[PDB]
């Protein structure tokens, strides 16, 4: 039963694999490895930089120097040390060509991207000090680029959108921001999977405050934000909360994070959830931020996620001359970027949908961070939460079913889950909710519960006769998915073994029922019922709960 | 064994025990905990080998047992407890039955989706406190497994025990390699979304540390071959759920970092070759899954660059690549497609033997696997082949909803295929004859086609908009905000006048002798049909003055008198649709009629979708 | 190389060749303002995970040798490539005796 030592192992040098995954590293749509995009850039307003042998001479491609750095500190460090050292060095570079307001700072985006490829090449050994370094670092960089993150909601008269149609530097700023927010996500991840015996370090008031300023610059309630940064900021909020739970000695750091500071998170995050999605004009200047757009004028994927078309990634395939040592880079253009494939809008909206899954689940995570709570959840996480829950009931009904699009099932699963969030709030966090706010939203609460309730008996099919017709009229997308998973996307789900389609006929059927407002899992239905029929609090008037229920029975 | 009927008796008993009242969940405890012995025995005897490995009968008996614990929801509100967590002394023997079901992807997805319900949902009554201790014990188990994975690097373990330790690795792993719809905050690391949960790259770290452990410790058994080829299967099961599920086109990825990660991972596994196994379509399955994910989308340079197999090419042979027979076959397929759109495709022509574009393969043949099929009647294998190969159709490479109008009755594009009128007339003649008493499945797919095709004859009058370009409609199906019915403008065309779909549908699904009630759900189907056809097309009068509500609004009313949400709310949505108009909303005669209609009923079932319709 | 102050891979990165806009032996894309070194780094990197020790050697030898040639038989262009290409050939060659294989060395 020996498992033999292989006396001639060939075990990789992961720092070497890293050196590779750097020198080859290419952003989505680029002509070059983005490292080489660096490697064709000399800049004339930094004659000579050094931090620790990183001379970007007066005649150096910022690449030339950065790749050379990869080589030097490759010879120097071991893996964790090299992660830390590229962090520090590439950062202090990002500063010295970011706080230098007259030079071509297009190294900076891919430098941040390099932060990303670093931290998320070896999030195993990356460590708190340089984590916070790059974190706070590009945070202050985003405070450097106050202009784009805070551009007037509609350019009020005086302010004009007469911009040089320039995703050129628009890319520079936006790219840095989103890439670095994804780097914040990955830093949270190194600590997020890091042992929770050691969670008192990468949390500090400086993390919080830098994020204050940058979060507020991105979720610009007064100006016209962009959806990559909105995604990214709310994702950072999300992982922040994830660790607010996954920190064991939680009371101390929950004291450290200010209650008013989560509050200033969630004012803007409720603001988000109440901002909406106008696909037909998502690639056009729409209404005052109540229309998440990610306009083609500022449009690429992002790093742990690909929401746009990344059309402007193609113009990164014209980002530099690719035949010239450019001093300032090749245009990317806001006008050129963006009847062709509204699947573009559909996948991006499937994101924004998953975004609001993130939002609901991290609102939910807040719900857990406090069992006994404070100003962030003061019945407001019933007000705004159930307001979203009922807004999505009303939208799914009034349009989205029949609108019968890719969104349907994902949205219905996640808003029934936000129903469940309402449920556990109204049961365990039932302690907080006081009269003033249960009166501000008695409406939403009671009738959202009532809507889900008018279903359980379901005398229609209770089977797969023509509720499968419904599975075709709306769940046709998930029918394409059952086809695709059985024919393309499962090693075993070809030649079904006859104990699974017996289940399919009803399971996918109640999936499309949850799409079409009915036949939610008995779990779901009694969740919704018990939220309302909890007579322990007179949410319902006992003499009229009969008039309520008699829409179904009871 | 007749213990099928023994479990049948137990499930009949639990079905009998509903609740204090007819409706049967009872979220909170009812201390009456009588089926306690049977519930424990469900898993107490699951550790056997007689019919505990069967499916069909025993499998549905276990599905019924899951419904019994939801019919009792949570008895822990006042009872059902243990020293640590009882929900964990459930999960652990569930993972024992998992290592029993270790290989069957069927038996693992079903079991962990129902236990998903159990944890992500059937404790989601509470959330915080139970979830906390559940996650604690989960992390304990993970750390134990990781510490056991070390000393096998040096030989002082068993053989079956090593196999099963690395298999328990895999079982944790697949349990963890689904998308959100399978868990939630129950487990610490599957809680977020948008390209990351606290798992995804805890998991990439898992995968890379276990590649370390594999290149460190190995053995030459074909079962170990399997428990490694399953690992490449899972490292692409990592990405399959991390896709935006793009309808029917190979699902684009949410996160190109899963893309690069899996590229690097299976390419280093091309390197490893640890545990070759015969008769294995898993290898090429994974490679073609990923290439399908990487066909011609922006991920193109991504895949070719971060997973270049090409350097095993060797045109000069008929035994082409060195991994395994059918693997190397499909991999030369993917290779050869790569070369295909690399070189000038004018050098390719459709040679029509298998009708895929082929460039100059070579002067000599040297292409034993250029386009041939190979499978033991494996539809998935040959469909991988066909989709990837014909993906450069340069003709009808589109559709999803219109492609579904054709998927049910396959063999249906044997003609123009693009043409609206062929499906027009075929669904016409179908509802004209194709039922006797039971055509309530295929006729239903024809009604979903009728709705989609109304939305398509809407997509037109705007050069090429036929079945070709159709993932979903615009005026009905691109989701919006604001007053959505702002989009729906009355200058639209008259329904019957500009839709023979309407003419003969009004004849058949609306002048039906049993339209009153033949199949509640089919009724609601043609209901959404009317919904969309009207959203695109001007409304004919509901009532012509002298009565005769238009045998469709009649359906609106009658289903509006349903007994639950279903037909009722499915009716409600379209009242406004008839209202948005002109020349029938001219003197708002339609408006006043439907106002009187919303006040022509008070039946208690319908107050809700009444308030909807009014809204 | 002594006095060649650089990472000679970067040295190579400073070698564009306009005339030859078409190049490809074992995947060797090169164009007008497309540096010899850009393709050199291209190879080095993905060739690490593709090739083994000695097959890496051989692949460099033969590919960068096709470069050696098609620039050498390209009298119109100048050959700044071949000196440092050959210097790369030497780091290759030197890297190990036992690892380096006589077939590759032959070729």
């Amino acid at each position: 039963n020996m498992v033999p030592l292989n006396p001639n192992r060939i075990i990789p040098d992961e720092t070497s694999l890293f050196l590779e995954s750097i020198l080859l590293h290419q952003i989505i749509g680029a002509d070059l490895s983005t490292i080489e995009i660096l490697n064709r850039l000399k800049l004339d307003y930094i004659t000579e930089f050094k931090f620790k042998n990183f001379v970007i001479a007066k005649g150096a491609p910022i690449g030339k120097s950065i790749v050379s750095l990869l080589l030097r500190c490759k010879k120097t460090l071991t893996l964790d040390r090299f992660i830390d050292t590229l962090l520090e060095d590439i950062a202090v570079l990002i500063k010295e060509i970011s706080v230098h307001p007259n030079e071509s700072k297009l190294a900076v985006p891919f430098l941040v991207a390099l932060m990303y490829q670093i931290v998320q090449f070896r999030p195993s050994a990356t460590h708190n000090l340089a984590l916070k370094d790059c974190f706070l670092f590009i945070c202050d960089l985003i405070r450097i680029y106050h202009h784009v993150l805070k551009v007037p909601i509609h350019e009020s008269n005086m302010n004009l959108h007469v911009e040089p149609q320039i995703f050129q530097y628009e890319l520079i700023d936006y790219l840095i921001i989103s890439y670095s927010f994804d780097l914040l996500e990955g830093i949270l991840r190194v600590l997020q999977s890091h042992p929770k015996q050691t969670y008192m370090e990468f949390f500090d008031e400086n993390i919080l405050k830098s994020f204050e300023f940058v979060y507020k610059l991105a979720l610009t309630i007064s100006y016209k934000p962009m959806v990559n940064v909105i995604f990214s900021a709310v994702e950072v909020v999300n992982i922040i909360t994830s660790i607010i739970l996954n920190m064991d000695n939680s009371s101390d750091l929950k004291s450290l994070i200010s209650g008013s500071w989560w509050r200033d998170c969630i004012t803007r995050l409720y603001a988000l959830l109440e901002k909406e999605i106008k696909s037909g004009d998502v690639y056009n200047e729409n209404v005052d931020t109540t229309t998440l757009h990610m306009s083609k004028y500022h449009d690429f994927f992002g790093l742990i996620r690909n929401i746009g078309d990344n059309e402007l990634g193609g113009l990164i395939s014209k980002l530099i001359y690719t035949d010239r040592l450019q001093s300032v880079p090749r245009v990317i253009s806001k006008e050129d970027i963006g009847f062709t494939a509204p699947i573009i809008g559909y996948k991006m909206e499937k994101w924004l949908l998953k975004l609001k899954d993130e939002v609901l689940n991290i609102f939910e995570n807040l719900l857990m961070i406090y069992g006994d709570d404070a100003t962030i959840v003061n019945g407001e996480m019933l007000i705004h939460s159930s307001k979203f829950l009922s807004r999505e009931q009303a939208l799914m009904i009034e349009r989205y079913v029949g609108q019968d699009s890719p969104n349907l099932d994902l949205r219905c699963h996640l808003i029934e889950h936000t129903l469940t969030i309402i449920y556990r709030l109204w049961k365990d966090h039932f302690k907080q909710l006081r009269e003033e706010q249960i009166k501000q939203v008695e409406s939403q609460l009671i009738m959202s519960l009532w809507r889900f309730l008018v279903c359980q008996t379901e005398t229609v099919t209770a089977n797969e006769r023509e509720m499968r017709d419904h599975r075709h009229l709306v769940d046709s997308l998930h029918d394409l998915t059952i086809k695709d998973q059985a024919s393309y996307y499962e090693d075993a789900f070809e030649d079904l073994p006859e104990y699974i389609e017996e289940e399919l006929k009803m399971q996918l059927n109640k999936r499309t029922g949850r799409i079409m407002q009915v036949k939610y899992d008995e779990k779901f239905q009694e969740m919704a019922r018990t939220i309302l029929e909890s007579k322990s609090f007179d949410l319902t008037t006992l003499e009229e709960a009969d008039s309520l229920y008699i829409s179904m029975g009871l | 064994e007749s213990h099928v009927k023994y479990l049948d008796e137990l499930i009949l008993a639990i079905k009998d025990l509903n609740s204090g009242v007819d409706s049967k969940v009872q979220i909170k405890k009812v201390p009456s905990l009588k089926i306690l012995n049977t519930l424990i025995r469900n898993l107490k005897d699951q550790r056997r080998n007689n019919i505990m490995k069967n499916d069909t009968i025993f499998s549905k008996t276990v599905s019924a047992l899951a419904l019994l614990l939801e019919y009792n929801p949570f008895l822990l509100v006042m009872k059902d407890s243990n020293g640590n967590f009882e929900i964990q002394r459930l999960i652990d023997d569930f993972l024992n039955i998992s290592v029993l079901n270790y290989d069957n992807y069927h038996r693992i997805w079903f079991m962990r989706r129902k236990l998903g319900s159990w944890c992500k949902a059937c404790v989601e009554f509470y959330g915080k406190p139970a979830k906390f201790q559940l996650t604690a014990h989960f992390e304990n188990t993970m750390n134990l497994y990781e510490q056991a994975l070390t000393e096998v690097l040096l030989g002082k373990t068993e053989l079956l025990k090593f196999y099963d330790t690395l298999k328990g690795l895999y079982i944790l792993l697949y349990w963890f390699t689904s998308e959100y719809s399978t868990f939630g905050n129950s487990i610490a690391f599957l809680d977020s979304s948008l390209g990351f949960t606290k798992f995804d790259f805890n998991f990439q770290r898992l995968i890379r540390i276990v590649l370390y452990v594999f290149d460190s410790c190995e053995l030459a058994a074909l079962e170990y071959a399997e428990i490694q080829l399953k690992y490449i299967s899972l490292v692409v099961d990592y990405v399959c759920n991390r896709t935006i599920s793009t309808a029917l086109d190979a699902p684009a990825l949410v996160c190109c970092e899963q893309l690069k990660f899996v590229l690097t991972t299976m390419h280093h596994f091309l390197d490893n070759k640890y545990g070759l196994l015969d008769n294995d379509p898993t290898m090429a399955k994974g490679i073609l899954r990923l290439y399908s994910l990487c066909i011609s989308n922006d991920f193109s340079k991504c895949f070719v660059d971060h997973f270049p197999i090409d350097q095993w090419a060797d045109f000069s042979q008929s035994e082409h690549f060195p991994f395994t027979q059918l693997t190397n076959k499909a991999l030369s397929i993917v290779y050869f497609d790569l070369k295909r759109r690399s070189l000038p495709v004018e050098a390719l022509k459709y040679d029509n033997k298998f009708n895929i574009w082929v460039y100059q393969s070579e002067p000599d043949s040297s292409l034993k696997n250029v386009t041939s099929p190979f499978d033991d009647r494996y539809k998935q294998l040959e469909k991988l082949r066909l989709l990837v190969l014909k993906k450069f159709n340069k003709t009808e490479r589109g559709t999803l909803l219109k492609y579904r109008v054709n998927q049910l009755s396959p063999g249906f594009f044997q003609r123009a295929g693009n043409d609206f009128k062929l499906i027009l007339n075929e669904a016409s003649v179908s509802i004209q004859t194709c039922f006797k008493t039971n055509n309530i499945t295929r006729l239903t797919s024809w009604t979903v086609i009728l709705g989609r095709l109304a939305c398509l004859e809407s997509e037109k009058f705007s050069s090429t908009k036929d079945m070709d370009n159709w993932y979903v409609c615009h005026l009905c199906d691109i989701e919006k905000t604001g007053n959505p019915f702002v989009r729906i403008n009355p200058n639209r065309p008259e329904a019957a006048g500009k839709s023979e779909i309407f003419r003969i549908l009004h004849s058949n699904f609306l002048s039906h002798p049993n339209i009153d009630e033949f199949s509640e759900s089919l009724l609601s189907g043609i209901l959404f049909s009317l919904h969309r056809i009207f959203s695109h097309f001007q409304p004919p009068k509901l009532t012509d003055g002298n009565g005769q509500i238009n045998k469709s609004f009649k359906l609106v009313q009658k289903c509006f008198m349903n007994s639950n949400r279903y037909l009722r709310l499915l009716s409600t949505r379209i009242i406004p649709l008839f209202n948005i108009s002109d020349s029938h909303n001219s003197e708002d005669e339609h408006t006043a009629t439907l106002i009187k209609f919303l006040q022509s009923q008070k039946l208690p079932v319908v107050k809700e979708n009444l308030v909807i319709a009014w809204t």
